């Protein structure tokens, strides 16, 4: 696991360097940057149910995939959808507040292809459901702060595809 | 024992509009154990077999070849 | 006063994700390796064109070789006079085989 | 069913099935007749019991098809009668099968997470299976309806 | 794993249907023969030891398999062979009683094959002994019980190959 | 490669027994119904072109698939797009005419999974492609011949997916 | 672009780029404001040139918007317009790139085939982006149109 | 392989837009770049022996690796170190000619660091090889220049970490 | 069908069907599988036969479709389209019955009072039944295809 | 000829002729006098189907007779009218031989390039040996137009 | 492949002498020159087309060679005609903007006698076709412009001859 914070320092640490002023002010970027990040995990905390629920209603239901034999259909499939879901915006505010990606590659996109491929889940579903999270998302915590949400979602996706 | 050999190679698989005259009309050398797997090749395309010379080796030995 | 609408050819050929840095690299570097165009192939169209035959000899030892052979050879261990304003081994055909 | 359960049971402690188990699946064999026949007669009155369920759910919860509730217009009210189905598709499964592992696997597991997600009441969806309940129960005999009724029972049980 | 009647409910399901008059059909089928297999299964649970006895005698035994250098030689290697004779029986009376052949591929199929040639067990040799197995299973349950094991019998050797 | 023929005279052969009387009557049902196949084809090749734009039309057609980065946007993606499934199609109706799936196994879906994974194809689409050829050509062949290009259908998306 | 066809040449022959490259890519680089430019103008007056051009097109080719013509109704011809729109963006990427790459890769390979497969006329979809062409032109000076008009050549060449 | 001008249209192709304001702004700044970097590319292209020279003996000479036992030892292996210096400067000279790292990821630093770990080749010593290449070369074009080819320089650095 | 029109003619001369006609009525039976086959076809391939053959007649005849026509606009349009539809209905029909009177009574006798009164172009309809018929043949085997196609050729001949 | 793609098959894997691949020569033996019927009532009617053909295909694309066509005029439209006849004979070539090899050789390899040169539209060759196809099965029985219509199906798939 | 400028260079190279001025005056009149031969190559590019079908009307059509055993017969035969047809105007074209007349002599006109002879091209016809070529190329470029496409038509006559 890793912070901007913590990429900034380890990497000085791995070229066996103090911090130099150019990191000194990554450092400092990060920090002018972290009420902004606060204040967007605070809006989506309280609105994670409704981004899943909408999320799932605009590209996941009233289609085949959760109609008899669909890897929705069946109520335990479906719990385990929307599940998934709130596993992938967890995280992807996680990575928003961290500001680096390190979160997802290490956690959510470890073998997760190889799980999907096993379990039969469409992957090609699964990024359809997130990128309308994003989208979703993007609008609710507003455009700076979408487009951070943004590209950690997109980080998934691309995991996934 | 390399072969001599001119021959043609008229193609009516495809029209070509780039550099054909190069593979159409040409000699070679071939070594002995490449011409019989080269003229039948040469053959079954159809191309007309005009030249044929032993350019090394001799007509008949019966040891030292090359 | 005027509608100042969209025409819908706008609306039908739009992508509405607002799509950023990774999915933008993943979705312009999808599909067959871009080598497949970004490549050369190599012709002896002319035997007298020597410029491209020192080309075309060169391309013959990055393919069979996968390496240009300068390092792992003591000397250059290849006539290509014979290919190169000649019929011993016109034949390209004849050259990478012999090769 | 049956005879799956006693399967798995038997070889988790890797013993051969016991004569207990296996006069267990010989009365389910026996009866089977019987519990064919209670599922064909549910599914040949699919459409009755579900449509004069429906409208019974709907008489006893009005909120539930007024503006402003789940099932509000005519494609939502539909959706909320396919569910409806849905179940009575389970129940004949689960009669046939002699357990309730088929309705269970099928429609119970996180039954609540699924309907909350979907903003759905879970009760109301209960108070539509009991007017299936009653209406399957009134197509079938005494007996017959006894024994398909446990199975909507389990599944109410389970909604609520 | 499954069984006939949870098989003709899953295939319906999978379908979306209510039990079609053929699914009724395969239902009453297996309800039929329901008790035959219930019959069979109490008297080869009380034999199992003895078919795996006689078994052993008629192809493994006296051979050049329990010789030194067999595979079957050494006391570990004997208990092992006959253990794996009677993992087969029981596991060809599980599927016999449920009317499916999905216990054997889900349980004993996947994965045997790999093992015994990492073992250097001889499949053909395992084959050999499953099917004397099946003739003694089949004397004792009877001809119609016993065409019932056959099919079980041969799925295992047809896995094994 | 096989053929219905071609794979009861191989397992015959794998037994070391002449034909049986059972071998025969497999034989037999295959000749049957060599002819039905040879109807069947003889439609879809005729109607091979028509297939597959009825199926891009009904599932891949005003999509974000088909719009820019959807991986069929771009004119060489779409034409590989439609190459495909009438790859998929020619393969099906060897498949049919064979009366064997060996066919699809060996040549269609030898790492057909790892190529598409690999270009970024999404096999969820793709399997929705093909599904909507199976329709289509049922149709075309008739109920009795369309279960059968069915069954060569799904085993293709099964090995998509 | 010329930069990255001169790189590709040259790495394939494993030669750092010849002075006779290194112009080129100098060439291109000087001319690049006025590419820029034209480009520019061309995004400008983007729905204009669409809309005009697809005018154009159908009144030389009524029976494509006919009834039982490919782009009949009003999604189709917008769909129809939206093509045209694609290879306006295509031939503006052309100009500031200084060659004909990208409208190649991205629009001209197996565009034969991708309109067979619609169903679609090619040679209509040349008349479409000739039109396109003439009204470009006229938005352009004469030493603008004439660089321009040579990317719209290549599209429409490469149609029939 | 791509540059500055077909990242910008491509990227702005993906998201199916012409060409920004701030794309348009991209562009310009390579084209006013652009003949500062062919100025560059000509001279290095003259001095390309002398910069590896130079810091061939500036690291990798009068050091363990290239005394007996060190790798670089043997006249084959110094051959080979040479040739890949070669490599380096010439793929960081076609980077900085095209204003984009894209030549180095795809072609050079693919399955570098995998080939040598199996070599047993130091990259630890590459890295410091290729550093003083950058200041030889830096020195060589000027700083302007300098700066543009070290950001490749060491592009291809991190890769071989 | 054709056991109607044996009946009919038995029926007219008070006799038992005589061999002759028993032999048309075993015949017929003896074929009503393949029959039912090509209707099936026709009638599964029902969206394809009307869409396709709607472009063919507005192509031929494209005074129809213009404006100032009979089925000018998609209101009208559809209900042309849903008469293309009709008479393919008629012709599976025809194709089970082995005979054209369920053809004949529902859909013939009369067409030219009718279409007469709804302004409608009888040859017009005439040309789009003809497509159809093109269309059903490229669906249909040929030797199944000329039994549908006289059915198809009753109607056209009908409508002129 | 069958013949001679069995006899190539063989000689590149340098075996002589399989027991199979002589059966095959075997069957187009016994094939050939119904194949040489075909080809012999179509050169009976050569002129009848070359004529109402193109007045068909005139009729069909007024455009191609009407000035700025390629064929208009007299002596133009006779030359294309020639080479519908050379296309009609090519078709009775390849029927007696049982292959398309001859057609191929004849008249395809190069069809686009041929006539654009000439300047003549592709897809009114099209059109014209699709009047020839249907005029040809009309002097055809059902059964034999088969085999013949499958030949000029290929040819006019090689004109696109 | 050899032009103006080689040509002269060529010439004082083989002199072993610096450039003369009167070598500098013939490269002077070459670069006068150069303006007209730029123009006349557009135009017959983009007329190439109408120049080889006016000149195939005008002499090769309504013939017994293009009449059933002509040997322009056939299709494949006729396309090949045009084909050579555009080699020649193209390699003209080539030449007239080198203003030598090295790469007729090199790249086309040798073989191309032995190559006719054997296949049974005639080339009395074919330099009759390129005659008319001459003809109707020189009305369109004009006639300073025709002067100089001529010589070179001329040229790949005599080498036909
Ligand atoms: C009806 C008694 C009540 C009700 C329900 C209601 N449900 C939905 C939508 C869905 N319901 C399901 C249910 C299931 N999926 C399963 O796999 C199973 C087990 C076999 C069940 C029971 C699903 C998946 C959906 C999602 C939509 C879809 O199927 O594609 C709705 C629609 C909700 C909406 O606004 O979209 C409603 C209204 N509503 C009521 O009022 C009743 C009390
Ligand atoms: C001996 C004192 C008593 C006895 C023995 C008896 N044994 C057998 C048969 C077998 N015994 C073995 C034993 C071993 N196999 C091993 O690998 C090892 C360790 C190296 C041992 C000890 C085996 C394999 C057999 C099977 C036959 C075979 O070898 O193929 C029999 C025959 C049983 C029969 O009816 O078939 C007997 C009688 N019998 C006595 O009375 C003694 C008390
Ligand atoms: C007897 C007919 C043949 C034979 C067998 C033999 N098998 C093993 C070892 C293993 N067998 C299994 C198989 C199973 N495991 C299971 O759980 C099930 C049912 C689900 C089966 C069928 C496995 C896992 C092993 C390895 C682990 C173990 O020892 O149990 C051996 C031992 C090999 C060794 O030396 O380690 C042998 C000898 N041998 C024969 O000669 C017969 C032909
Ligand atoms: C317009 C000048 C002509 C015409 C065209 C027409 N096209 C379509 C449908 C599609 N067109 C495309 C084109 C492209 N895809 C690409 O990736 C590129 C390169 C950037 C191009 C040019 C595609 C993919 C489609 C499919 C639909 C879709 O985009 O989702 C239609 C609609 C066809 C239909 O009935 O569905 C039409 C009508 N039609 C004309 O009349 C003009 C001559
Ligand atoms: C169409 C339904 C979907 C789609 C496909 C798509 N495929 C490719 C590229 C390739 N596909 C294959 C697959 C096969 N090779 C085979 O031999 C067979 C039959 C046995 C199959 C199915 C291969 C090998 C390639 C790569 C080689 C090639 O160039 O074809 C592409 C990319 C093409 C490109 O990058 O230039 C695409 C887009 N795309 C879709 O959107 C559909 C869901
Ligand atoms: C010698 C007769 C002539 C000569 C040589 C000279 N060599 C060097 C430097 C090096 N030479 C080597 C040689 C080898 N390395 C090997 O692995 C092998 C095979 C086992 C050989 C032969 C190497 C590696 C070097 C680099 C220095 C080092 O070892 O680290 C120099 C020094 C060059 C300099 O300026 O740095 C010289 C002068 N010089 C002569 O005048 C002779 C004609
Ligand atoms: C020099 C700074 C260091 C060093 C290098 C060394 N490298 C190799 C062998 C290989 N290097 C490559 C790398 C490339 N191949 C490429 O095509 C490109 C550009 C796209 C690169 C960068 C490869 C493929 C090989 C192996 C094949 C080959 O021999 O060319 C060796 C040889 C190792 C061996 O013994 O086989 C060496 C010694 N050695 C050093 O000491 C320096 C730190
Ligand atoms: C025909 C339905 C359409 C059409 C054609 C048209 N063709 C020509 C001229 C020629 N056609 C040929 C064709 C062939 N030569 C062959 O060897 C074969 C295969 C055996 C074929 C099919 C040739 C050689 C000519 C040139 C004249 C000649 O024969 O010497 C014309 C005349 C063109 C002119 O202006 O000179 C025309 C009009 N035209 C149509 O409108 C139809 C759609
Ligand atoms: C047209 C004016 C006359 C004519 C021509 C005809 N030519 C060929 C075949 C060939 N022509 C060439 C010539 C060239 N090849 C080249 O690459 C170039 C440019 C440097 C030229 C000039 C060659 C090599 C061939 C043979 C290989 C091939 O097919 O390309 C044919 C075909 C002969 C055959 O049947 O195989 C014909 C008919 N025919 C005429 O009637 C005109 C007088």
């Amino acid at each position: 696991m890793q912070d901007a914070i913590t990429a900034v320092i380890n990497a000085s640490d791995v070229q066996g360097k103090y911090l130099d002023t150019a990191a000194m002010e990554k450092l400092k970027a990060y920090f002018a940057t972290g009420e902004l990040r606060v204040r967007a995990a605070s809006v989506i905390s309280a609105n994670a149910a409704n981004i899943v629920k909408e999320a799932v209603a605009k590209s996941l239901l009233y289609s085949d995939i959760t109609r008899p034999g669909g890897n929705m259909y069946t109520t335990r499939r479906y719990a385990a959808c929307i599940r998934d879901l709130d596993y992938y915006l967890r995280y992807a505010t996680y990575a928003m507040l961290a500001g680096d990606p390190s979160i997802l590659d290490e956690r959510v996109l470890n073998g997760l292809k190889e799980t999907y491929n096993s379990l039969g889940v469409p992957i090609a579903a699964t990024v359809q459901a997130i990128q309308a999270m994003k989208e979703v998302t993007a609008s609710l915590v507003g455009a700076d702060a979408g487009k951070e949400m943004g590209i950690y979602f997109d980080y998934i996706c691309s995991g996934l595809s | 024992r390399m072969f001599k050999i001119t021959a043609c190679v008229p193609s009516q698989t495809r029209i070509r509009t780039q550099r054909e005259l190069q593979n159409t009309y040409f000699t070679k050398l071939v070594p002995y154990e490449n011409w019989f797997r080269e003229q039948q090749r040469i053959q079954k395309m159809g191309g007309k077999i005009v030249k044929v010379e032993l350019f090394t080796g001799k007509p008949g030995v019966n040891t030292g070849l090359a | 006063p005027e509608k100042e609408e969209t025409p819908r050819f706008v609306e039908l050929g739009a992508v509405t994700e607002l799509r950023t840095e990774p999915a933008i690299q993943f979705r312009a570097n999808q599909g067959v390796s871009k080598r497949r165009e970004q490549t050369k192939v190599f012709k002896l169209t002319d035997l007298n064109d020597k410029q491209n035959l020192q080309l075309v000899i060169q391309a013959a030892y990055r393919q069979v070789f996968e390496r240009d052979v300068a390092p792992y050879i003591v000397r250059d261990e290849f006539t290509a006079l014979e290919s190169k304003l000649s019929n011993g081994e016109i034949t390209l055909k004849e050259f990478i085989e012999a090769l | 069913s049956v005879v799956t359960k006693s399967i798995v049971n038997a070889d988790a402690e890797a013993r051969y099935l016991s004569p207990g188990e296996l006069d267990r699946i010989k009365n389910f064999v026996s009866t089977g007749e019987r519990r064919l026949r209670i599922a064909q007669t549910l599914t040949e009155n699919r459409e009755r019991i579900v449509k004069q369920a429906g409208d019974q759910l709907f008489q006893k919860r009005p909120d539930v098809v007024s503006p402003g509730g789940n099932a509000y217009g005519e494609e939502m009210t539909a959706t909320c009668l396919r569910d409806l189905d849905y179940y009575l598709r389970l129940v004949t499964y689960g009669i046939v099968a002699g357990d309730v592992t088929p309705i269970e696997e099928i429609g119970l597991v996180g039954v609540r997470e699924m309907y909350n997600s979907l903003g759905t009441p879970i009760p109301a969806v209960a108070e539509g299976i009991r007017a299936m309940k009653n209406v399957a129960c009134s197509l079938l005999s005494a007996e017959d309806a006894a024994e398909a009724g446990s199975y909507f029972d389990f599944v109410i049980g389970a909604m609520q």
